[PDB]
């Protein structure tokens, strides 16, 4: 699934 | 050839608006009993310098002062001793303090040779040049009455206009003293404060 | 009883001279240039900025040529700049920063300098050791230099706050005549073109003119309320202008010994620092306290034009001898050359 | 003395300035107004020269 | 749907009011010359680099969390990751330079006119974005579409970054929340407390103080959670996004992105000489 997240 | 002429020119120019920027330019006003001369300790001119900051002195010996309208501050002798050209100085001092020119540069104001006015009141007739002087109620406590008078009549010139744009730095001096430079220094270190207050976007 | 018997006398021909005056005043300027056209809107704008300055400029004069010119700033630098390219041909450092005057001689040889040292500075420009030099130092005046103006090589007038004219022959570093009758300090100086007599304005509100021959003032003018700061003649010679603290410009002819006009409108509020006329002299251009610098029609004294585009006092103006080129500078710091 | 010798000057000058001949001022009008009649063409000021031939671009 | 209706909300009006206020910014400093000082040098600088941050960072974090996939192309993905940490650097390093100029003007008038010159400034803005596009580099590199699939059986992605191994990765994100956000958060407390102590050795002086303190305060609430978060993933990327994947982080990332709508505020529309600056920039 979608999971994390871009740096900024 | 002759644009390689034109920037080795706007070279040395610029290397030289360097060197003009590391001094501080003061110009002198007041008449002869003043002593300007001696508030001096180091058109004529005269450089002295204080805690590696370089200071460059002007007197010329309505028109010529707008050449002026630029420099850090005006230095402005009084002879504070006799009272017969007292408000000779006041009309004189309202006369910088005012100038159209002159609207954003502050006064270093000497009221000298105090020394002279203490043996004056110690001894002075000032009551009758200055008849609000009766009562004045704010060292010897009449000469505090007549220093502070003589100073509260050029401060209270320098409050009645200037928003705020310049102001007045009074101090008392004798002939022998030394601490002029420190006290230029001190001022002019203030005047640089409160504009880079206002251009640093503080206020 | 002399002294008043004088002072009778006297007041009784300054009134013969108002009476000899308002008899010749038979119609104005205005009244006479009613019917013509007016310059239209002068719409004018910068063709090149010259940025070397890093003070107050305070003077400036173009060369005979209209290319070169010299400007004076209170950063001691004295620039000779070629218009066209931008390009710097010479600076020269001066020996005192406080200067108020520039002037270039009409052979293109020397520029004169001068204004809180009480001395005109010349500078030869074609030596043969590649570099810029001091030819003379003029020492007489005992107060400040207002303006200078060479007639020839050799041969150089001054303005002074000392309230006098002098003439210099330059090869042996004296006066040739001092001019003495104004009361304040001259500011300003204005050559005829054909050399045989200038005018100068003055604090009192004061404008002489001078017979640079024989010494002496043929006739003096009054009208401004304020010191004037600047005069120019108009391009016949017969008349000249002048502007002043007054907020106003005036206009004499010299044979009628009177005003023709005056310049002004109650949103000009300020000083008139500098003035020059174009190549008709169909044009009066004034610099002024408020930044701005206006173009007046000299003959139906209408404002045809505003030379707005620097952030300080415009202190000095010219027009090139083509009739070209209008030059201002500014104490900001920069020249900029127009239309 | 002083006052008197040179109020004799400000009275011999006021001789001088009165001692000249003045014209009419409508002729001394009319001759500026010629005079820039016979110089409006070469003034590149009050009309401004094209692109071609101004120097300044 | 309400959270998701709140979340659009926000990020549309911090986008729009961040839009306006760098672009008047930017305007007002470009037609007034008079207002051309070494402090609005750094201003105008700071202006376009929020200006990036607000249009490379705000709906290219809201889109793909919306859609619970990454819409955009690959190439999208390296070039918005790469502005977003470009103009997050430069930001903070035009906010500690702001902080250092104020305080050798205010605490140091005298020795700081030998240096602080307009050519100065243009030194130090110069040298600040070519050492920002320099070290975000890795971004465009290493940031790649990694794919799933939907319940929908529909293919889908998800835009992130990675260097080789977990070593590089835990040293890189301690490098960027210790050069970008800690020392340039201890220096502008240092700064402006010695303004403010010197400052106060009365009503304008307590008015300025304020400020100050206003300033130091808004810095690490925006940066801390969102530089603190990027660490926690970094080394237990299962309980950071357990915990803060989906809704809880976009509101940690609104709140990064709001300094970029603070800063015009706080800098420019605060000081009437300013505020008149834009009287006179339009008719």
């Amino acid at each position: 699934d979608y999971m994390g997240w871009m740096d900024f | 050839a002759a644009v390689e002429r034109s920037k080795m020119i706007d070279r040395n120019l610029r290397e030289d608006g360097e060197k003009a920027r590391r001094t501080l330019r003061l110009l002198l006003l007041g008449a002869d009993n003043s002593g300007k001369s001696t508030i001096v300790k180091q058109i004529f001119e005269t450089k002295f310098q204080v805690d590696k900051v370089n200071f460059h002195m002007f007197d010329v010996g309505r028109k010529w002062i707008q050449c002026f309208n630029d420099v850090t501050a005006i230095i402005f002798v009084v002879d504070s001793s006799d009272y017969n050209r007292l408000q000779e100085a006041l009309n004189d001092f309202k006369s910088i303090w005012n100038n159209r020119w002159l609207r954003t540069i502050s006064v270093i104001l000497f009221l000298n040779k105090q020394d002279l006015l203490a043996e004056k009141v110690l001894a002075s007739k000032i009551e009758d040049y200055f008849p609000e002087f009766a009562r004045y109620t704010t060292e010897d406590p009449r000469v505090t009455r007549a220093k502070y008078f003589i100073r509260k009549e050029f401060v209270d010139i320098s409050t009645a206009s200037g928003d705020g744009r310049h102001i007045c730095y009074p101090h008392f001096t004798c002939a022998v003293d030394t601490e002029n430079a420190r006290r230029i220094f001190n001022d002019c270190k203030d005047i640089i404060l409160q504009m880079n207050l206002r251009e640093y976007n503080l206020v | 009883s002399e002294l008043d018997q004088l002072r009778q006398e006297a007041e009784q021909l300054k009134n013969q001279i108002r009476d000899a005056r308002k008899a010749c005043a038979d119609a104005t300027l205005s009244q006479i240039t009613n019917n013509i056209d007016p310059v239209g809107r002068i719409q004018m704008r910068t063709r090149r900025t010259l940025r070397g300055h890093l003070a107050k400029i305070y003077a400036m004069h173009w060369g005979t040529d209209s290319r070169l010119l010299v400007s004076a700033s209170q950063d001691g630098k004295l620039i000779i700049w070629d218009s066209y390219t931008t390009n710097k041909v010479h600076a020269i450092p001066l020996r005192s920063s406080w200067v108020m005057t520039c002037a270039y001689a009409p052979s293109g040889n020397y520029v004169a300098c001068g204004g809180l040292d009480n001395i005109c500075s010349i500078y030869n420009l074609k030596t043969r050791e590649g570099n810029v030099r001091v030819s003379r130092e003029l020492a007489g005046h005992t107060g400040y230099l207002s303006c200078c103006r060479f007639l020839d090589d050799n041969q150089i007038v001054t303005s002074s706050g000392d309230t006098t004219c002098a003439l210099w022959d330059i090869e042996t570093g004296q006066q040739t005549t001092t001019f003495t009758g104004h009361t304040g300090d001259v500011m300003s100086l204005s050559l005829a073109p054909d050399t045989r007599l200038f005018v100068s304005g003055a604090c009192d509100a004061s404008a002489k003119l001078w017979d640079v021959r024989e010494g002496m003032c043929r006739q003096t003018f009054t009208g401004h309320e304020s010191d004037i700061n600047a005069i120019c003649f108009f391009p016949n010679g017969n008349a000249f202008a002048t502007g002043s603290d007054d907020a106003t410009c005036r206009l004499f002819d010299l044979r009628a010994d009177q005003e023709l006009m005056t310049y002004s409108h109650d949103n000009i509020i300020c000083g008139i620092t500098s003035v020059s006329f174009s190549k008709s002299g169909r044009l009066l251009l004034a610099g002024y306290d408020d930044f701005n610098c206006n173009v007046w029609d000299a003959l139906k004294a209408d404002r045809a034009g505003v030379l707005a585009g620097h952030d300080n006092r415009v202190s000095c103006l010219g027009v090139t001898d083509d009739g070209m080129a209008v030059a201002t500078g500014s104490w900001d710091s920069f020249l900029k050359i127009w239309n | 003395t002083a006052s008197i010798a040179q109020a004799r000057k400000l009275v011999e000058q006021l001789k001088m300035e009165a001692n000249i001949d003045r014209i009419k001022v409508s002729k001394a009008a009319a001759d500026l107004m010629a005079y820039c009649e016979a110089h409006a063409k070469e003034d590149p000021l009050l009309t401004p020269v094209p692109a071609s031939e101004n120097p300044f671009r | 749907e309400w959270q998701p209706a709140v979340q659009i909300l926000l990020y549309s009006l911090i986008f729009l009011l961040s839009v306006l206020g760098n672009t008047l910014v930017i305007t007002v400093l470009i037609r007034n010359k008079r207002m051309r000082t070494v402090t609005n040098i750094f201003l105008l600088s700071l202006a376009v680099s929020d200006l990036m941050l607000c249009l490379f960072c705000m709906p290219f974090n809201l889109i793909p969390n919306l859609l619970k996939d990454f819409i955009f192309g690959s190439a999208v993905c390296k070039t918005t990751t790469y502005f977003m940490g470009t103009s997050v650097s430069v930001s903070t390093l035009n906010l500690v330079a702001i902080a250092l100029e104020r305080y050798s003007a205010i605490c140091k008038p005298l020795q700081s006119r030998v240096w602080q010159t307009k050519s100065h400034a243009l030194k130090v803005i110069a040298a600040t974005w070519c050492l920002s596009f320099t070290i975000m580099t890795p971004y465009p590199i290493y940031s790649n579409l990694v794919p799933f699939t939907k319940n929908n059986n529909q293919t889908a992605n998800m835009c992130r970054f990675l260097l080789p191994n977990d070593v590089m990765q835990q040293s890189w994100h301690t490098f960027l929340l210790l050069l970008l956000f800690f020392i340039p958060g201890v220096v502008m407390a240092v700064a402006y407390g010695l303004i403010s102590l010197e400052l106060y050795q009365l009503m304008a002086k307590k008015r300025v103080i304020r400020m100050l303190i206003v300033i130091v305060v808004l810095f690490f609430l925006c940066w801390m959670p969102i530089f603190s978060a990027n660490a926690w993933r970094a080394y237990d990327t299962a309980s950071a996004e357990r915990r803060l994947s989906g809704t809880p982080i976009s509101f940690i990332l609104l709140l990064s992105y709001t300094s970029s709508c603070v800063n015009p505020i706080i800098y420019c529309f605060m000081n009437k000489r300013f505020r008149l600056g834009f009287m006179a920039t339009f008719p």
